[PDB]
């Protein structure tokens, strides 16, 4: 009944700093083995 | 604080959309902060229309801010990010590699050191292979070996290269147990997949938001420290919709909408990806044009209109694993005589 979050298709990842509100890195993973 | 925040995030998402436009199905990884910082550093030497286009392209509002305030804000951000920390490793550096005979204004080299932390290293670009190794070694050192061949081609007539690197290594607040990592499907498309090591966590209470507006699920996985990873999972065939709606407003709405939820299971691949870019096309699309032409005004560097940008390049690497994340990037601005 609990939510499952399964990153098994293309996804985005944003590395952020909450203190400075900086986006350090931005990424889209369309193929982990590309 | 967060003075640079709004311009830097607007620039980040503008850059992202242009990077995707060039190759819409490829992996993307880049550091917008590295690129913003390198171009702000470049603008320290720019005058007139060349300067206006750079600062506008970086998404600053030139009617309400000064160039001096912008440089001071980058100086302050650099000091904040480089402060000593035990929780995570985070480093950013700037450097300039310059032909020894090129006359630089004392004001420029002093400002570059004071504001951007940049030394000026005498570099013989006529010995191109040696100049390339030196610059790449500087970047390799700053990124702890992770960005290895930032400079591939380097004109022997190069006069100056401005360089920024960023290095990030952090532990998850809630690390994955490698005993729970198992090879599983990753769907490249609806009907095609490969096998990847899929990490997993059970009964995990984290910030969560199901975005029905954009057909995606957002979760936040914290690092130790003030940094976190925001992961966005579009529904199948909704990636392009999410990408098209990326913006400061969308990011703020996501952040405002996150609520804690005990997730039954979270599955995340262990992966490492790398990309390298020639940013000329994208910067021109953002209106940064005079810096590249024979009308370039970089007279804040030398006192004369005798320099022009030839290329802006970027390389970035992202490594996600059970204990945490390592990510690094570097940006170089190559400059010739005019
Ligand atoms: C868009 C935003 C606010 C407006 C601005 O000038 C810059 C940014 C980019 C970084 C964002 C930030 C806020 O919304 C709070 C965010 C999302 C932060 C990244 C992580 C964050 O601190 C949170 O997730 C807090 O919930």
């Amino acid at each position: 009944t609990r939510t499952i979050v399964r990153f098994n298709r293309p996804f985005l990842m944003i590395i952020v700093d909450h203190f400075t509100w900086s986006i350090f890195f931005m990424s889209k993973v369309t193929n982990p083995k590309q | 604080d967060r003075g640079l925040a709004s311009a830097n995030v607007d620039f980040a998402f503008s850059l992202y959309k242009q990077l995707v436009l060039k190759a819409p199905d490829k992996n993307v990884i880049f550091s917008p902060l590295s690129i913003s910082t390198a171009l702000a550093f470049l603008s320290l030497g720019a005058h007139n229309t060349t300067l206006t286009e750079i600062l506008k392209g970086l998404k600053f509002n030139l009617t309400e801010t000064s160039e001096a305030e912008i440089h001071q804000s980058f100086q302050h951000l650099l000091r904040t990010l480089n402060q000593s920390s035990d929780e995570l490793q985070l480093s950013m550096g700037n450097a300039m590699f310059v032909k020894e005979q090129l006359s630089l204004l004392d004001r420029f080299t002093e400002d570059a050191k004071r504001l951007y932390g940049s030394e000026a290293f005498a570099t013989d670009f006529q010995d191109s292979a040696a100049a390339k190794k030196l610059i790449n070694d500087y970047v390799k050192n700053g990124t702890r070996g992770k960005i290895t061949d930032l400079i591939k081609d380097l004109d022997s007539q190069t006069m100056m290269v401005l360089v920024n690197y960023i290095f990030f290594k952090a532990k998850w607040e809630m690390p994955f147990d490698p005993q729970d990592t198992h090879q599983s499907r990753f769907y490249l498309s609806k009907k095609k997949w490969v096998m990847v090591p899929m990490m997993s966590l059970h009964h995990l209470t984290i910030p969560y938001f199901r975005d029905e507006e954009l057909s995606c699920t957002v979760v936040q996985l914290n690092y130790t420290g003030n940094a976190s990873a925001l992961f966005i999972l579009p529904d199948q065939d909704k990636m392009e919709e999410v990408e098209a709606m990326l913006s400061r407003e969308t990011l703020a709405r996501w952040g405002d909408s996150l609520e804690f939820r005990e997730i039954g299971e979270l599955y995340l691949p262990k992966f490492s990806i790398s990309r390298d870019y020639n940013l000329n096309d994208i910067l021109l699309q953002l209106g940064i044009e005079e810096a590249f032409t024979s009308k370039a005004d970089l007279s804040g560097i030398t006192g004369a209109r005798n320099l022009a940008v030839s290329q802006v390049v970027h390389k970035a690497v992202l490594d996600v694993f059970e204990e945490g994340t390592e990510a690094s990037a570097a940006t170089a601005v190559k400059i010739t005589l005019l």
